[PDB]
């Protein structure tokens, strides 16, 4: 008992290098975090200063 | 290559480091966020030893998971700290620390200095302590029903909730028996003198706390009795064998009779030891070291039952339980060192193993909790829950102050802090009020894990706690409704909630002070 | 040169040359290498001109003899009583080193040290092993000190006894522990009484030893280092401490002659010969702490301070401490040169320039093919200025 | 996920995944052990890595000898081991009732 | 390359000088962010996941793995400052690096390094003199709030900063408790004799000052008592075990009748020693060595508290504090074995106290001297270790303040005053040494500059205001009280730090300056580098 | 001449043992079947103390082989000289037992000792006069730690008057080899000091260095066997507690180094209580670790008594 197997269904049928995110945590919050990182990359260029 | 520091030394600094620490902390929090409250769900952890850990305990989970981020390491360490100190709140503390760091991230992005945030956090911590001590209530620890309700209010959130009455009675009996005073120093050591023995099989409903102790042992010789109705017990740290001397005691034989004389001298030494023991007229003899077969012969001739190789901890528990004193030289044996107080020694077969019971003691200052159940995993979880229960009982017997649960205390303190913040005119009022609103995460989490409407319920609750005598109002973790804790019965130990708040706030302070990570350098 | 692992044979030979100069004079180890390199760089063009290496060598020997004449003529005699001249020599030697802002401190020390380890009226040389240098991290180079007494890095074994006034000191080359013959020895016990008897007689032996030590008036005890046997048993330390005797063990078998030369003690190897005439009287013996940067045992004041001194070198870094030690050694060696040869010469490239000039004249007078080589020698010596 | 941001080489089965995994393993054990039950059951042969032969119809023996590395299977094997240590019989029926409870709950 | 046959690389001239300055700058930029009340702590991971939180510059530079020798020099500088002072380990590194920077700028402008070194030495001497003559305040004139203010100043920038109001009280009480006067009647404050224990658990404010001593040990047997009131204490430096004859002693029996008595004597020897010890009244027995179970049983039956494997230094301190005599042997000048009650120590209580999940021993109210221990309580071992380091810094600072009764103001006050005075004083000393002294002065400003930068304030404006105040102080004899003005980093405005309570021991600044100057001189003296290829 | 039974536990033990039982077999002429394909009579002179001749002149060795995981004993059967052993002296469980000392020394593989003990009796009965036992195991690692000390223990209870000569693979200093090795080794030394009569500390680090010197995983089991025969092919232990040895070509006090290392890594981990929940939740009290530590400071001080 040292390995968690992929759950039956979509997790097993998924292709090799493909990724699947679902729910607020795996999808929504990670998207919001990415967009926030982007805004941070471009924030310091806003305005005359 | 002309470097100044060794390759592999990577140094990060600044708001990236701060946000990384805060994200690692709140990730550790999100790991166990759902393990809080009465309607939590189990998690199946896979040990590196092929084992399994099925639990709801925040510290169990964080102890079984492995991380590499130093902020996550620090959070796991504070969970361990909370568990070792009070033995409960191991996930409430994690969640509170995560929420405090989360709300501090805001002020950090807005150019506020971490030292300013930290000073505000410390002010807020002091005021939290004040408010908890103000809203606390006392307890008559002589009220067994009150103590049983406290223990139910502490184990209801765990798997043993199905056997709540049983587990509460077990924990209360165990702690009240382990309560011990000597030379004016009260001591509840429920780690050395309250023992949990898990025997898989049977049914949990027959689990019990013994008025005595239990060890996994059999008689050394099957002619020895296995049932004694008022045993006088002797405990020894020394081997009843003939062992060598500490010096180079080499012998030199030239005469014929000398070899046999030496072997007979060994036998006579064993005889003399056994006579020094028999002189006290005991019924049972228990050793941490071996017992030679000739010694067994002499003891049996004296009608004594012997147990050969017991652990030092088990021997100390037998001492505390039966009223004996461990000896190391049977010549130095005294009636005061003999163990009277045990009411029955029994050696019965549980499954295919022989277990020695020294139960029916009178005034036993040590105990063995015999847990029975479906499997080693179920019994490990039951044992952890019972550890929680006993630690809560101990915390109560030490500090008899209670505070209301169900998030009622969190909301009361948040309201008190918001009210106190109106006199603050500097720039720290904002982080102060922020930790105040960051305390709401406990009732928020309770509502989330019961499956009710967080927005609506938390609004109704924040509104209830704005009235005058409503600091006891909280939430049900089983229905998703607001209730009065005076009517529900979920009351936590003030010591537990104080340690929770203190550890959370100090962890936040530490991780806020942290900047400029460095790594790679080898000890 | 010794530290940079040069590989070419000629470079190795220049290293050996610098070491020889360090031996004979202790100062000039850079000038000598530069002079050698320059003479060879001149041999370059001589060889190209087509002169034989043997002719070059002989003409260089001639120029060398003439240059010795010139330098001797330039020189002026010096009396070791001329403390200002000695101070000026030491300052000159130190001007080149990292310790030159502290020259005001390390020149008078470098002169006192040498003038304390020689009879200035008869001395024709000095053994700088009589001058002990003790590098201790911490402080700054302005904390360097000249201790007239004795300094030891060995720690004191007694707790509570760190300072002793009117100190009588004894060196102990025997071991204060259970007796052990040089032959294989055992103690065979066959009765229970003999065990207690053995312990008791061991106690009594050790106690008799420490009592014979105390009876002389000794209050400071330096015990030589002893492998193959315990030089200071726990019983012996207990008894000495109870008798209020400071004890310093682990003295090294090479520091013994120095310690004796310093504090007039005579090393005792048998307890029978440990008497009062074998001690050394010191006005103070103290274990001094250096601002948490270590400890030092200073035996200061002596009724028989025989031609020995110690210099404690302080510093903020190991590197600067090592270079302070080397520079102070250079100053001591300059004073040693003055002791050996009572003659003084100006600096600032004046001798090299005079050499260039007078050997140019000598070359003009020595018409031949040696003239080219002597002129090369002169222009080579013109490189130091 | 959350655990995988801290320990990247971490395996996780959440909410529905966890339940599917556990119920699937339980039903697999039940599918193997269904044939042991009763006198009309079939004997299984079990060959060690050395080649030693075991003929058994016993649920606990079959469990411990099967070649399985599943956490739910380990849990149920432990429950069966306790059943066997205390009562000596009931391991096959134990596994069957566990599997069928899990199925009827799914 | 080809002529010189050394088997290695060679840097020479401006190349190696710039390289050395780069190394020193690297080391200083590591620690610059951890300077002053607005500095922040650092994580350090030791290649295995071992984490260390710290603000201590000496600790940081010890934990780092530095490869360049010119940076190892600054690491040793911080270590030496920590050894000799106990505070200033970051400021000294920053100042040494800045001195190196400016001195290399001068050497690039082709001022000779000897001249730069002379100017630095002159400026160091004159800065020390000016401090000692104009910038010191007497702790006698200030009282005990001076000590409290110095402790709070040291604790600012640490994780016990805001809690300084209470930690300073603890530190001062502890140092005054371990105060002792010896022969020569000089007052000595031997810190490192205050014991500091760490135990995660209760909040920081719950840390405890023990009037007495705290021992990270426990009783040897669970049957022994765990509290004793009128504790008579016996400190032993020998082991209490079954006696074995020494190496050069053998038992050779030729009459079997002696074996029994010999074997029993092997234990009766220790039994007799223990009985002799207990006969005097000793109920507490501390031992550096071990204690067999046979012996622990004797202690249990006597009702005594025995402790084994105690540490030699803990034992020495307990002995000094309680009035006991550490015995390595029970042996007198009469060739016997005895134990006198005068060799015992005393204490109003000895208890085994339950600290969250561990247990320790507390020796309370020892007579013949007062001692002090501190149990630090935080959220985890990282916090507790940083608290220990901060408290050690504060204890060393208070010790220095009590030894030398002079303090100086903080917040860059001393550095601003020195910058002003030395930029005015350089005009008198040579022409190139003048430039060197001016650069020393300007370098000194790196402390308030860094303080303001960390406070996230306009360093330029703030340091200009500071220098204006101090110039007014040095040119107007009616406003000499402006010397005490320095930075207030919570508001970004100068402030009278002598009235605000921001004090530092004079020795801190003096030794910092001297050590930084020596480090700068040694590194500046280097104009070549030969790095030999390893073998 | 009295007979010596040889138990070998754990992977390390089961893989030193086979190599020893091969070296000696070739030192005696016994082939894999067991037939004495030898000529000299000195091979048969002292062959009764190691081999238990059966009918048919097949010399079966007096060796037991134990491990909680069968896959090592399978590799021993399949290996070389893996057929002289008695097909019933192979005692194995089904649980791997990881590398937890508590797992191997407690109910999680405790019944097995009762299967290795009815093979020790069935192997001593054949012996006319049983000299004693030789257990080969690993101080800390897999089962050899736990199961190797519950064996020394139960065999010192069942035969408490016989020589117990252990060969233990002390952990190498550089290589941690496991996260719980400090615990397993202090817990095992705490049993071997009491229940053993002579212990030979075979350091993997030093053995690996010796193999590298010879060159100028199997190589270590081939460089430990020649030492095991130079110890068991033909005035020690003056004090009955300093019975730890370092072989070579030694009752050296260099053991004190290894012990200092082990006890300082034990104390480092015990301070933070790291990897302790497993032991407490599987059958140890938090005080057995304090006892183990105390007893290792004991050992280190007994060994420090000389120098
Ligand atoms: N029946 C209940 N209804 C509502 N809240 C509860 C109930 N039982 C316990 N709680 C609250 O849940 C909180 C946490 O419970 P528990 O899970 O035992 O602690 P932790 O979250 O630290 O593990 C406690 O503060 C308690 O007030
Ligand atoms: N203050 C000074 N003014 C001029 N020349 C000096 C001064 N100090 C030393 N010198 C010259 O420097 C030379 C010594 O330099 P140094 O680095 O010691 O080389 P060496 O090691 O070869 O003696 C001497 O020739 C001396 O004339
Ligand atoms: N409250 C304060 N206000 C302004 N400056 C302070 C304050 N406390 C300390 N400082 C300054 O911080 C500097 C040292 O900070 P820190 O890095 O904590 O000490 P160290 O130099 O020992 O590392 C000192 O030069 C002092 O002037
Ligand atoms: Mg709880
Ligand atoms: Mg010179
Ligand atoms: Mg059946
Ligand atoms: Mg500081």
């Amino acid at each position: 008992a040292l390995h968690v197997p992929k759950a039956p269904g979509f997790a097993q049928m998924l292709k090799e290098g493909a990724k699947h995110f679902s729910g607020l945590e795996e999808a929504v919050y990670r998207n919001i975090q990415a967009c926030k990182e982007l805004a941070q990359t471009t924030r310091t260029a806003y305005g005359p200063n | 290559p002309v470097l100044v520091l060794s390759q592999n030394t990577k140094r990060e600094s600044g708001r990236k480091v701060q946000s990384g620490n805060i994200n690692a902390a709140k990730t550790i929090a999100d790991i166990i966020r759902t393990c809080l409250g009465p309607k939590s769900m189990m998690k199946m952890l896979l040990d590196p030893m092929g084992g399994i850990v099925m639990t709801n305990d925040g510290n169990a989970i964080l102890r079984e998971i492995q991380v590499q981020h130093p902020a996550a390491k620090s959070m796991i360490e504070i969970s361990r700290t909370q568990d070792e100190e009070v033995g409960d709140g191991t996930t409430s503390v994690i969640i509170l620390a995560g929420e405090m760091l989360s709300v501090a991230e805001h002020f950090l992005e807005q150019q506020m200095h971490p030292t300013v945030v930290i000073s505000a956090y410390r002010k807020a911590l002091d005021d939290m302590i004040s408010t908890l001590k103000k809203i606390s209530i006392p307890v008559d620890i002589s009220d067994s029903d009150m103590m049983l309700n406290i223990i139910n209010s502490s184990i209801t959130t765990k798997a043993i909730s199905r056997w709540s009455s049983l587990a509460c009675n077990i924990a209360l009996d165990a702690v009240k028996m382990v309560q011990f005073e000597e030379n004016g120093r009260k001591e509840i050591d429920i780690k050395k003198y309250a023992r949990v023995e898990k025997i898989p099989g049977g049914i949990i409903e027959d689990s019990c706390v013994l008025r005595g102790v239990m060890i996994n042992k059999d008689v050394t010789h099957p002619r020895m009795r296995r049932y004694i109705k008022n045993p006088r017990i002797v405990l020894l740290d020394s081997s009843l064998e003939y062992k060598k001397g500490e010096s180079q005691t080499d012998i030199e034989i030239t005469r014929e009779e000398d070899f046999t004389r030496i072997l007979q001298m060994e036998e006579e030494y064993i005889q003399q030891l056994c006579e020094d023991i028999i002189q006290l007229k005991p019924d049972v003899v228990i050793t941490e070291k071996g017992i030679s077969d000739l010694a067994q012969h002499y003891l049996m001739r004296a009608n004594i039952t012997a147990i050969r190789r017991v652990r030092k901890t088990d021997n100390n528990r037998i001492a505390r339980a039966c009223g004996a004193r461990i000896v190391s030289r049977p010549e130095e044996l005294r009636e005061d060192d003999v163990g009277t107080g045990a009411g029955l020694l029994e050696i019965k077969k549980i499954g295919d193993e022989y277990f020695t019971f020294i139960t029916d003691c009178k005034d036993p200052k040590a105990c063995t909790i015999l847990l029975r159940g479906a499997s080693k995993e179920i019994l490990s979880e039951v044992e952890r829950n019972l550890q929680d229960a006993m630690q809560v009982c101990r915390n109560v017997l030490l500090d008899p102050q209670l505070v209301p649960g169900g998030g009622a205390s969190e909301m009361a303190v948040a309201h008190a802090l918001t009210e106190k913040s109106k006199a603050m005119t500097g720039v720290e009022q904002w982080p102060y009020r922020a930790v105040a609103q960051a305390l709401e995460v406990i009732p928020r989490t309770l509502i989330q894990n019961c499956g009710a409407s967080t927005i609506r319920l938390l609004t109704s609750l924040r509104a209830k706690h704005t009235q005058e005598n409503c600091e006891t109002w909280g939430v049900n973790g089983e229905t998703g409704t607001l209730v009065d804790m005076k009517e529900l019965g979920i009351w936590e130990p003030l010591a537990v909630k104080l340690q929770t708040y203190k550890t959370a706030v100090e962890t936040a302070v530490l991780l806020l002070r942290i900047d400029d990570i460095v790594s790679g350098h080898k000890k | 040169l010794k530290q940079m692992q040069v590989l070419h044979p000629a470079a190795r030979m220049l290293v050996e040359l610098s070491k020889a100069q360090d031996i004979e004079a202790g100062d000039g180890t850079t000038s000598v290498v530069i002079i050698a390199g320059s003479l060879l760089d001149s041999c370059t063009k001589l060889l190209q001109k087509g002169i034989h290496p043997t002719i070059i060598s002989e003409s260089f020997q001639k120029a060398l003899e003439k240059g010795i004449e010139i330098l001797t003529d330039m020189s002026r005699p010096v009396e070791l009583s001329d403390r200002e001249t000695l101070l000026n020599s030491a300052t000159t030697s130190l001007n080149s080193k990292v310790v030159s802002q502290y020259s005001s401190l390390l020149s008078p020390m470098s002169v006192n040290a040498v003038m304390k380890v020689i009879d200035p009226a008869t001395a024709t040389s000095v053994d700088l092993r009589d001058i002990k240098i003790v590098k201790k991290l911490g402080g700054t180079i302005d904390d360097c000190e000249l201790v007239e007494g004795l300094v030891l890095t060995q720690k004191v074994s007694n707790s509570g006894i760190t300072r002793v006034e009117k100190a009588k000191i004894g060196l102990i080359q025997f071991c204060l522990s259970a007796p052990k013959t040089d032959m294989d020895n055992q103690i065979v016990v066959s009765d229970y009484a003999q065990m207690d008897r053995v312990l008791r007689e061991e106690r009594a032996y050790i106690l008799n030893l420490v009592k014979q030590i105390k009876k002389t008036g000794c209050n400071v005890l330096l015990i030589q280092k002893s492998i193959l046997r315990d030089a200071l048993s726990d019983l012996a330390l207990h008894f000495l401490n109870k008798m209020k005797i400071m004890v310093i063990k682990d003295i090294e078998r090479e520091d013994i002659e120095f310690i004796c030369k310093t504090i007039g003690t005579k090393p005792v190897a048998h307890i029978d010969q440990f008497t009062a005439d074998m001690l050394g009287s010191a006005e103070l013996a103290e274990e001094v702490n250096l601002n948490g940067s270590g400890k030092l045992l200073k035996i200061t004041g002596c009724a028989s301070p025989g031609k020995t001194v110690t210099i404690v070198v302080r510093g903020s870094n190991k590197l600067v401490i090592e270079e302070a030690e080397r520079s102070i050694h250079d100053a001591l060696c300059v004073i040693r040169c003055l002791v050996k040869k009572r003659a003084l010469i100006a600096g600032g490239g004046a001798p090299e320039i005079e050499l260039a000039l007078r050997l140019t004249e000598y070359s003009r007078t020595l018409s031949g093919m040696e003239s080219y080589c002597v002129r090369a020698f002169a222009d080579a010596m013109e490189v130091i200025p | 996920a959350a655990v995988k941001t801290l320990n990247p080489k971490a395996e996780v089965a959440r909410a529905q995944a966890a339940l599917a995994v556990n119920i699937s393993a339980a039903r697999g054990l039940q599918d193997v052990l269904r044939t042991n039950l009763g006198p009309k059951g079939t004997m299984k042969m079990l060959v060690s890595g050395a080649g030693d032969i075991k003929l058994t119809k016993d649920g606990n023996v079959l469990l411990h000898e099967m070649q399985i590395q599943h956490p739910t299977a380990s849990l149920i094997a432990k429950v069966a081991t306790a059943q066997d240590d205390i009562t000596g019989d009931g391991t096959t029926s134990n596994v069957l009732i566990i599997g069928e409870l899990l199925k009827q709950a799914d | 390359e080809g002529p010189l046959s050394v088997f290695g690389d060679r840097s020479t001239g401006e190349t190696i000088r710039s390289q050395n300055v780069m190394a020193a700058a690297s080391i200083a930029n590591i620690v610059k962010s951890s300077l002053g009340p607005v500095g922040l702590d650092k994580m350090l991971v030791d290649d295995i996941g071992d984490v260390t939180i710290t603000n201590d510059g000496a600790t940081i530079l010890k934990l780092l793995e530095v490869e360049h020798p010119a940076a190892k020099v600054l690491c040793e500088l911080a270590d030496l400052q920590d050894k000799e002072v106990g505070d200033g380990t970051t400021s000294v590194v920053i100042i040494a690096a800045e001195l190196l920077k400016n001195a290399d700028e001068l050497v690039k402008q082709k001022i000779h390094p000897t001249s730069v070194i002379s100017g630095y030495r002159l400026a160091c001497k004159e800065a020390v003199r000016y401090i000692n003559e104009n910038l010191i305040v007497n702790t006698d004139e200030l009282g005990r709030d001076c000590l409290i203010n110095a402790a709070k100043t040291s604790m600012s920038s640490k994780i016990i900063g805001i809690n300084g109001d209470f930690f300073a009280n603890m530190v001062v009480d502890a140092v005054l408790a371990i105060k002792y006067t010896d022969i020569r009647g000089q007052p000595r404050y031997p810190v490192n004799s205050v014991n500091i224990l760490k135990a995660h658990g209760r909040s920081q404010m719950e840390s405890m000052l023990i009037s007495g001593y705290a021992l990270n040990c426990v009783v040897g047997s669970q049957g022994m008592p765990k509290r004793i009131v009128n504790a008579k204490i016996a400190c032993l430096d020998f082991s209490l075990q079954k006696t074995k004859m020494k190496l050069g002693v053998q038992v050779v029996i030729t009459d079997p009748e002696k074996l029994d008595q010999i074997r029993q004597r092997e234990s009766d020897i220790t039994k007799e020693r223990i009985q002799k010890i207990l006969a005097t009244g000793a109920n507490v027995i501390l031992t550096t060595g071990g204690i067999d179970d046979m012996c622990l049983k004797y202690f249990v039956e006597a009702g005594a508290m025995a402790v084994r494997r105690v540490l030699k230094r803990d034992l020495k301190r307990i002995a000094k504090a309680s009035g006991a005599t550490i015995l390595s042997t029970l042996a007198n000048l009469e060739g016997e074995e005895t134990f006198e009650a005068a060799m015992l120590g005393q204490a109003e209580e000895v208890v085994q106290e339950r600290i969250c999940d561990d247990e320790l021993i507390l020796i309370k109210n020892t007579k013949a001297r007062t001692s002090a221990s501190i149990i630090l309580r935080g959220a985890n071992d990282f916090m507790c270790d940083e608290m220990e380091r901060s408290l050690h810094d504060a204890l060393c600072v208070v010790k220095r303040v009590l030894e030398s009764k002079s303090v100086v103001p903080g917040g860059g006050a001393v550095e601003a005053a020195l910058s002003i005075y030395l930029e005015n004083y350089a005009t008198s000393m040579g022409s190139r040494e003048q430039l060197a002294i001016a650069e020393f002065a300007r370098s000194l400003l790196v402390i308030p500059n860094t303080l303001a930068v960390n406070a996230a304030q306009d360093s330029t404006d703030l340091v200009a205001k500071l220098r204006a105040f101090h110039n007014e102080a040095q040119v107007n004899p009616e406003r000499k009280n402006l010397k005490w003005i320095g930075l207030d980093l919570s508001n970004g405005k100068p402030r009278d730090n002598k009235q605000a309570g921001v004090f530092e021991p004079t020795i801190v600044k003096v030794k910092s300056l001297k050590f930084a100057t020596e480090a700068a001189i040694t590194i500046l003296r280097i104009d070549d580098l030969i790095k030999l290829h390893p073998e | 001449m009295r007979e010596i039974v040889h138990i070998q536990a754990g992977q390390c033990g089961n893989q030193i043992g086979a190599k020893f039982w091969e070296v000696i077999s070739d030192e005696h002429g016994i082939d894999p079947t067991g037939s004495y394909h030898g000529d000299s009579d000195l091979q048969l002179e002292r062959i009764n103390v190691y081999y238990n001749e059966a009918a048919g002149n097949k010399y079966v060795p007096r060796a037991i082989l134990v491990d909680l995981e069968p896959g090592t004993m399978d590799s021993v059967r399949s290996g070389p000289f893996g057929q002289i052993f008695r097909p019933d002296n192979f005692v194995f469980g089904q649980s791997g037992a990881g590398n937890n000392w508590a797992k191997g020394h407690y109910t999680e593989g405790a019944e097995l000792v009762d299967s290795v003990l009815d093979v020790v009796r069935k192997e001593s009965e054949s012996c006319d006069c049983l000299q004693g036992f030789q257990l080969t195991h690993s101080l800390g690692g897999g089962t050899g730690s736990g199961m190797g000390t519950l064996l020394i223990s139960k065999i010192r209870e069942e035969y408490p008057d016989r020589i117990m000569n252990t060969f233990s693979v002390v952990p190498s200093p550089k290589v941690s080899d496991t996260v719980v090795e400090p615990y397993n080794a202090t817990l095992s030394v705490h049993q071997l000091v009491e229940n053993t009569d002579e212990t030979y500390s075979i350091d993997n680090e030093a053995l690996y260095d010796i193999c590298f010197r010879t060159l100028k995983y199997g190589d270590l089991n081939h460089l430990v066997s020649a030492t095991m025969s130079g110890v068991t092919t033909c005035n020690m232990v003056p004090f009955p507690r300093l019975h730890f040895f370092m072989p070579g070509f030694g009752n050296s006090t260099a053991i004190q180094e290894l012990f200092k290392r082990i006890s300082e890594q034990f104390t480092a981990m015990f301070r933070r209580k790291a990897f302790l929940h497993w032991y407490t939740g599987e059958g140890m009290d938090e005080m057995e670790f304090t006892e183990a530590e105390s007893n290792m400071n004991d050992l280190v001080s007994e060994y420090q008594q000389y120098q």
